[PDB]
């Protein structure tokens, strides 16, 4: 529809609630929030919960047990119709096959719902903020509470909260890639361009950004009523798991069909062969290893956001753990960003910090013209003011609007030399130039109140080595003495012992625009450059300290231990950056650059070989005159690199250079023009407090507290998931040998069958449902930040070592532990082991009701089948007992469980759940006719204890050999 | 495919990605590993065999009331034959002849092993104790002549040639078991027969109600005149102490079967020790289906 | 009697152990 861009500001009075200044009303905010809805948006309708439950209950691999239960009920119906003595033992098989899918479907649905509930909770954690000018005065709000007829202001970098209409613009250029697709910044103004609100210089739209400038505008459309509001996947670690499940499915289907076509040769009465096929293929495939990944990833994100490290998609979690290089900025990330003034320099004299709470202390306030002049520069170059409500505290406690490096010296010239509102009282205002990091300047023109110096004066500050070439003639004792080479030597030495303490320094100058040409009444303009910017009057330097964050020097050590390269990329001088890097420990104690080793040998710099220097400091102007081969050889030979005087456009070149050497780069950014570097690195890290919106729209994760240590704890949390997945995969695979080998020994050695189908399903249900998911909650080990970063093209999840450990070694002891209990029970009832060889054909004959045992007694068929089903029951119990020790040994990889502890409680609940299910399935009355599981003597419960102890002892001693002799033969062959 | 790289190199000599001095160690590890596993398994079996006696099983509650079987070893509890067709009943006669080999009078002459227990039913004979203090125990000898008209001293087809077939019933051996015949309250068991205090009684009747009108006459042959098992055998001492033990038998003949009908017959044994089951249709009891085609 | 072996005592003990090992796992899981 037609938007109100054609009507001017008078019709904007007469279209909304009578406000074009001073705010709308705080009371009418509730009125319009009651009239219409909040400024929200939901295009996904929902998919309901019952269809998601039916996808789990009838889905992949659980329909096999549904058709098995259907065949059991079908066979029971044919028996119950057409014969006498119906003998309902095919009904209990059907209800067992029903209960198993109902239990596994409810469990997998509960796991998926618990993961989705965490994943739809990372909303409303960093909510949007909109700057309105309510009646009160410029407040930020939750940005879904913007109303029509409201007046907002958008600066550079902010996201437009709703559909606007521009009232007063200072150079907004917006990026309309939300609806046009063009990424060119187009200007906005209260001027008129086109008779259509899509291609005008007027009204801006929802979900766009002013990339520069500052504009105030009224709100016309909120919520699901705007131009863009109306007309509007597979993690690379889950792909490996669901590819490995395909190969295990192939091996399981081959084993199942090969066992099925041998069951019919031994006369198994077709229904039992089909149920055996289904049980083998279901027990041999680890389908529940697919939800574990979703439990392992999601929970990891929940651990990261409590450590002030908020990911935006689940793919960033598993790529955070393989980081190899961190390219981080300094101010705000490595340092606290709270500057205080210390160690000024003027009149060839480094003064003291002026920090006492008593005036005229040790050394300040020698009231020459120099200090009042330099204080005039420090006060009249600032755009920062004290905020309101601050005549209650004096200096150290106030809150200042603006940046930190301007507020810091605002907090110094209020201590001595009067006030700064006094300086606004004295001098006038004409025009200003705001500081940007491509000019390193800040100059402003001002009118003197007096005619003592009747010429009109401009004040200027910035980076000192870039100021000094412009502002040349030094005012030393109020004079205009010209330059000497020793004056620049004194300046360079002063900057040396000012930057050696790790202090930020600025430079100051002024010019007196003489009225020999232009008189006292003479209007002035700036971007019309009609004023001298060369040969001004330098004054002196003011330095500021910036204390490092308290957790940084431990974080840099943890990066060094883990093999992570750290690259400091600043915008400061190569002296201050070098001193800060030596302070926190980037440049380590023992590495040296080329300059200090040239100075300690008193030799010139163009003679030293640049291969004994492990550290480097690269100036930002030299990075422009480096070709792409001249760049990566600085990223190869040096281990500790610091880039100084680097423009934020040059960060992208460093990211691409680090990526061309085969690395995973994490890059910190907080600006509008940091966005090309953020969606080019493998991890983009935006800042949460002092961060833009374009920065935190283009980043993979957000730092909630702007701290370098939280990135390192995010790397630890990302490193935990590969260990926790490998342990769970190693646990689930060990129960395949005990579920397979009974049929092979039954058909090779011709003994009565040690394990049946129902007990296979019971083994798999218990011991692979709960303790497999318990291994995802496992804590970290002692040396997770002591290993190299994984190469996510060479290190896979499933090795050859893992398969040989799970199948070849632990599974065989787990099979023998059950076979021992089998021979124990059959030997104690009367059938000694050598008697059992070759007994299979007579044992399973239904019409031989006197089968002679070792003592001469004679057995009925149903008398000996009860002994066989007792053997099945104790096979299941012995598998539970050895899976105890398997779950205890799988929770570490090289540490022992005595230096790890038993703090995982899901694991202890899994152990108790295993034992309780095994005791109830055996000793409950009625289990003999339904499951055909019979009670055990108490002394038969301790038959598998030696094999549990053997598993524990062997796997402890192997880890001790791995710890004592690293890189040995055992670490080559058994470290999975 | 991926030939000549993952199979053989000969620029590092790595068959299957492993050099030949590395294939030796990884096979020596598995040979030693499975050797120690086999050793530990054999050792635990050997240790468990020391707690097992060689005279008495550890648990006897899964054979505790014995079964009751019949000697023409048939395939679905079915006997069907034609008397004027000597190839239909030949397998039955061959089964009976192969069973009654060791019961012959010429196979019991060794007087230091066999002994002459009485020709009337008597009390159980305790041979001592399960302690090997007397060596091998002697066994009572069973004469075939007590199965008269059912033994092989006459008609050698055991009645199958002349219509009326005959089965031989026996109770399963349980080590240490002494059967207790019922008491004599004259109300206790069912319905009426000749009672003896040293005979475990057996009775074979028709199963349904139309079978009681068609089974006809049933003759019993055993030791004495009360049909059942005598008690001067039992309780059996196991095949270590008593090889060549001979369990007592009972022959049953059906002299007046109805022709060309399938007749169901149930044989039950009565006593205090003897109990029955509902799933085990062979415990203390059995049933047979006879069908004499004409 | 060498032919009896009452199974009710071991059944009572096994069900007591099942109830105990279930409620202790319930108290270990819900300890958070
Ligand atoms: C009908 C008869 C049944 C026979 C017994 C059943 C046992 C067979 C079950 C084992 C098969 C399971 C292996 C699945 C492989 C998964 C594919 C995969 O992704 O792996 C990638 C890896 C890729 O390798 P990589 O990435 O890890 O590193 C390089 C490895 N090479 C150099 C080999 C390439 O491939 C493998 O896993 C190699 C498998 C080697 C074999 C592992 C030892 C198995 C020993 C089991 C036999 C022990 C006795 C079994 C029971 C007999 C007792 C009666
Ligand atoms: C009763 C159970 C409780 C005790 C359980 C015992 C568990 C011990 C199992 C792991 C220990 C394996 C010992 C390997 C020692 C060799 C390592 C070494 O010294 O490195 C240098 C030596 C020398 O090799 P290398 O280190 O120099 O490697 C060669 C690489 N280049 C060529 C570059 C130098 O390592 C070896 O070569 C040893 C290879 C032989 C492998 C072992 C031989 C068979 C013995 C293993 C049987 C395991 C018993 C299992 C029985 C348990 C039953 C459940
Ligand atoms: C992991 C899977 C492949 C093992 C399961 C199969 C069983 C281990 C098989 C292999 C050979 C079988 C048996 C073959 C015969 C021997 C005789 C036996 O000898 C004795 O202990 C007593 C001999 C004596 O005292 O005279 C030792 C174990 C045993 C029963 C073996 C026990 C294990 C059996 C049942
Ligand atoms: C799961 C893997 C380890 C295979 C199983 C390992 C076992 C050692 C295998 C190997 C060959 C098998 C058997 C094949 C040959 C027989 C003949 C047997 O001799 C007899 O007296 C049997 C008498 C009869 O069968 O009537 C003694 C050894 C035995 C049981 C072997 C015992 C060991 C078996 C079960
Ligand atoms: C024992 C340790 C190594 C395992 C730690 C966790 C397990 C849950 C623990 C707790 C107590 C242990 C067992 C102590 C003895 C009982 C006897 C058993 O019941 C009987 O004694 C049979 C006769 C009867 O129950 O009356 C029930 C399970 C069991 C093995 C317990 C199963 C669980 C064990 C292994
Ligand atoms: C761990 C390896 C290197 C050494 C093996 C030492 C094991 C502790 C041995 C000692 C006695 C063995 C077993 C001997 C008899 C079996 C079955 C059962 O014993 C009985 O059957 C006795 C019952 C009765 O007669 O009343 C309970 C104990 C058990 C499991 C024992 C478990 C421990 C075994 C394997
Ligand atoms: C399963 C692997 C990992 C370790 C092997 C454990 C046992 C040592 C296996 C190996 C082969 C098995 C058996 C296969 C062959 C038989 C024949 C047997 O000789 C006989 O008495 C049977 C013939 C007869 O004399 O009547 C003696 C050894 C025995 C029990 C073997 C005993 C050891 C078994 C149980
Ligand atoms: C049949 C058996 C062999 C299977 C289970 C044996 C387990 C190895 C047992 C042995 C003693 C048990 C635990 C007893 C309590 C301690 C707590 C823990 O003690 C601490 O000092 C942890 C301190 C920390 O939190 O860092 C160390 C491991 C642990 C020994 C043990 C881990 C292994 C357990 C479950
Ligand atoms: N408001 C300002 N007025 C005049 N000069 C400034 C101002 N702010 C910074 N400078 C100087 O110009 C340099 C370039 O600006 P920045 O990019 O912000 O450098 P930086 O803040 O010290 O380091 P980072 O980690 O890139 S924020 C600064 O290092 C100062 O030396
Ligand atoms: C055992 O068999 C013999 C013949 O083999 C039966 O003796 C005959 O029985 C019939 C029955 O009426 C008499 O008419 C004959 O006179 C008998 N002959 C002889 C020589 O005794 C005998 O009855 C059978 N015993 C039974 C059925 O208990
Ligand atoms: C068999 O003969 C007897 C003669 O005592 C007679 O009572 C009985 O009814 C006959 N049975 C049949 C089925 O003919
Ligand atoms: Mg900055
Ligand atoms: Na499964
Ligand atoms: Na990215
Ligand atoms: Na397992
Ligand atoms: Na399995």
């Amino acid at each position: 529809s037609m938007d109100d861009h054609k009507l001017s500001l008078d019709e904007l009075h007469r279209k909304y609630g009578t406000d074009l200044s001073r705010g709308l009303t705080s009371a009418r905010a509730a009125e319009i929030l009651a009239r219409d809805g909040p400024n929200a948006l939901t295009p996904p309708p929902t998919t309901p919960e019952w269809i998601k439950f039916c996808r789990q209950l009838f889905g992949g691999f659980s329909m096999l047990l549904w058709i098995g239960a259907i065949l059991c009920f079908l066979a029971y119906s044919i028996q119950a119709a057409t014969e006498e003595e119906p003998q309902n033992d095919n009904l209990y098989l059907g209800v067992v096959l029903s209960a198993v899918v109902i239990i596994t479907g409810c469990f997998s649905y509960y796991q998926e719902a618990k993961s989705s509930k965490i994943m739809e909770s990372f909303k409303n954690m960093v909510p949007q903020q909109a700057l309105v000018i309510r009646n009160g005065e410029k407040m930020s709000i939750n940005a879904e509470e913007v109303v029509v007829g409201d007046l907002v202001e958008v600066k550079g970098g902010d996201r437009i909260p709703a559909d606007l209409r521009i009232i007063s613009a200072n150079g907004c250029k917006v990026d309309n890639s939300s609806l046009t697709g063009e990424s060119e910044p187009q200007t906005r103004s209260p001027d008129f361009t086109n008779e259509n609100p899509l291609e005008t210089r007027n009204i801006a739209f929802f979900s766009t950004n002013c990339v520069e400038g500052t504009a105030r505008g009224i709100v016309v459309y909120t919520g699901d009523r705007t131009v863009m509001g109306r007309i509007a996947g597979q993690t690379p670690i889950a792909a490996e798991i669901e590819h490995f499940i395909h190969i295990i499915t192939g091996v399981a289907v081959f084993l199942g069909v090969s066992f099925f076509i041998l069951s019919l040769i031994l006369e198994y009465t077709w229904l039992e062969a089909v149920i055996f096929l289904i049980g083998i293929i279901v027990a041999n495939v680890p389908e529940g290893l697919l939800a574990t990944v979703t439990v392992c990833l999601t929970l990891t994100a929940k651990r990261m956001a409590r450590k002030n490290c908020l990911v935006k998609n689940l793919e960033a979690v598993e790529t955070l753990g393989s980081t190899s290089t961190i390219c981080s900025d300094k101010t705000g990330t490595l340092t606290q960003n709270r500057m205080t003034v210390a160690h000024m320099w003027f009149d060839n004299q480094i003064h003291e910090a002026d920090t006492t709470e008593n005036q005229s202390g040790v050394s300040f306030d020698k009231t020459s013209a120099t200090w009042l002049a330099l204080s005039r520069i420090a006060g009249l170059c600032n755009r920062a003011v004290f905020q309101a409500n601050q005549e209650n505290l004096p200096i150290l406690k106030r809150a200042v609007a603006g940046d930190a490096s301007e507020s810091a010296l605002l907090k110094c010239i209020e201590l001595c030399c009067g006030s700064v509102k006094e300086m606004r009282e004295r001098y006038a205002k004409i025009v200003e130039i705001p500081f940007n990091s491509t000019n390193k300047y800040q100059l402003s023109i001002h009118k003197n109140p007096n005619t003592s110096e009747p010429q009109h004066l401009l004040v200027m500050k910035g980076a000192p080595e870039r100021i000094l070439d412009r502002c040349s003639s030094i005012l030393l004792h109020g004079k205009e003495q010209p330059l000497d080479e020793e004056l620049k030597d004194a300046f360079q030495n002063a900057y040396l012992e000012l930057g050696g303490l790790g202090e930020r320094v600025l430079g100051f100058c002024h010019l007196f625009l003489p009225d020999e040409q232009f008189p006292e009444g003479f209007q002035f303009d700036t971007d019309d450059v009609n004023f001298p910017i060369d040969n001004l009057c330098f004054v002196g330097l003011i330095s500021m300290i910036d204390p490092p964050r308290a957790a940084v020097p431990d974080a840099v050590g943890k990066c060094r231990s883990a093999g992570i390269k750290v690259i400091m990329v600043t915008g400061d001088h190569p002296i201050t950056a070098k001193a800060i890097a030596k302070g926190v420990g980037i440049i380590s104690e023992g590495n040296e650059t080329v300059e200090d080793i040239a100075a300690r040998l008193n030799i010139p710099v163009s003679q030293v070989n640049p291969r004994d220097a492990k550290a480097c400091v690269v100036h930002g102007s030299d990075l422009k005159d480096m070709t792409s081969e001249q760049l990566d050889d600085i990223l190869k030979y040096h281990t500790e690199i610091v880039f100084a005087r680097t423009s934020p456009q040059q960060k992208l070149i460093i990211v691409e250079g680090c990526q061309r050497q085969g690395a995973i780069v994490a890059v910190t950014g907080d600006g509008v023009n940091d966005s090309p570097a953020l969606k080019k690195a493998d991890i983009g890290v935006a800042m949460g407090i002092a961060g833009s919106d374009v920065s935190k729209q283009a980043a993979d994760m957000i730092l909630l507290d702007d701290n370098f240590a939280s990135i390192v704890t995010g790397v630890e949390e990302g490193r935990l998931i590969f260990d926790n997945l490998k342990k769970s995969i190693a646990y689930t695979l060990t129960s395949n040998i005990p579920e397979i080998t009974p049929f092979l020994i039954f058909i090779i050695a011709n003994i009565p069958l040690p394990l049946g189908t129902v007990t296979i399903l019971c083994i798999d249900l218990g011991t692979d449902m709960v303790p497999a998911i318990s291994l995802a909650y496992e804590q970290a080990e002692s040396d997770i930040m002591k290993r190299q970063p994984r190469n996510p093209k060479t290190d896979k999840l499933v090795n050859e070592r893992l398969i040989s450990m799970a199948y070849g070694q632990i599974g065989m002891i787990q099979a023998l532990g059950g076979f021992f209990t089998y021979f124990v029970i059959l030997a104690e009832n009367g059938f000694l082991p050598i008697h059992l060889l070759g007994l299979r054909v007579d044992w399973d004959d239904r019409w031989i009701n006197d089968v002679e045992d070792s003592y001469g007694q004679q057995w009925t068929y149903e008398q000996r089948k009860i002994v066989e089903f007792t053997c099945h029951t104790a096979f299941f119990v012995s598998i539970v007992v050895v899976q105890w020790a398997d779950l205890v040994i799988c929770k570490t990889r090289r540490n022992s469980v005595f230096q790890q502890g038993m703090k995982n409680k899901i694991l202890i609940f899994g152990l108790f759940e295993e034992t309780a299910l095994a005791a109830f399935l055996s000793y409950c009355p009625g289990m003999g006719v339904a499951l055909r599981m019979y009670p055990l003597k108490p002394t038969w419960w301790f038959c598998a204890f030696p094999y549990s102890l053997l598993i524990f002892v062997y796997d402890e001693v192997r880890k001790l050999i791995i710890r004592r002799r690293p890189g040995g033969w055992v670490e080559k062959e058994t470290y999975y | 495919g991926s030939w000549k790289k993952f199979i053989w190199n000969s620029e590092k000599k790595e068959f299957l990605g492993r050099t030949g001095g590395s294939w030796f160690k990884i096979l020596l590890f598995y040979v030693i590993f499975y050797g120690c596993l086999a050793g530990i398994f054999i050792g635990t079996i050997q240790v468990m065999l020391l707690t097992i006696s060689e005279f008495k099983p550890t648990y006897q509650d899964r054979v505790a009331p014995p079964g009751l079987t019949q000697i023409p070893q048939i395939q679905k509890t079915e006997i069907s034959f034609r008397p004027n067709d000597p190839k239909s009943y030949e397998a039955y006669v061959l089964n009976i002849v192969r069973f009654l080999e060791k019961y012959k009078d010429s196979a019991q002459r060794d007087d230091m092993i066999f002994e002459d227990c009485g020709d009337v039913p008597s009390e159980p004979k305790e041979r001592g104790d399960f302690n090997h203090e007397r060596g091998e125990r002697k066994v009572c000898r069973f004469k075939l002549e007590w199965l008269g008209n059912c033994s092989g001293l006459n008609d050698e087809t055991y009645g199958y040639k002349e219509g009326k077939p005959c089965i031989i019933i026996k109770l399963n051996r349980v080590l240490g078991f002494k059967p207790k015949p019922p008491k004599n309250e004259s109300l206790e068991t069912y319905p009426v027969m000749k009672y003896n205090p040293n005979v475990l009684p057996v009775q074979c009747t028709g199963k349904r109600d139309e079978d009681k009108d068609k089974v006809g006459n049933v003759e019993y042959f055993g030791l004495g005149n009360s049909p059942g098992f005598p008690l001067q055998y039992y309780p059996y001492y196991g095949k270590l102490l008593q090889p060549k033990y001979l369990q007592p038998l009972l022959a049953v003949q059906f002299t007046n079967l109805t022709m060309d009908t399938e007749i169901r017959i149930e044989c039950k044994a009565y006593g205090e020790n003897i109990g029955y089951s509902e799933k085990d249709r062979f415990q203390g009891r059995f049933d047979v289906k006879i069908e004499v085609k004409s | 009697d060498p032919f009896y072996y009452d199974y009710e005592t071991v059944r009572n003990g096994g069900l007591i152990f099942a109830g105990l090992a279930f409620i202790v796992g319930l108290l270990i899981l819900l300890s958070r």
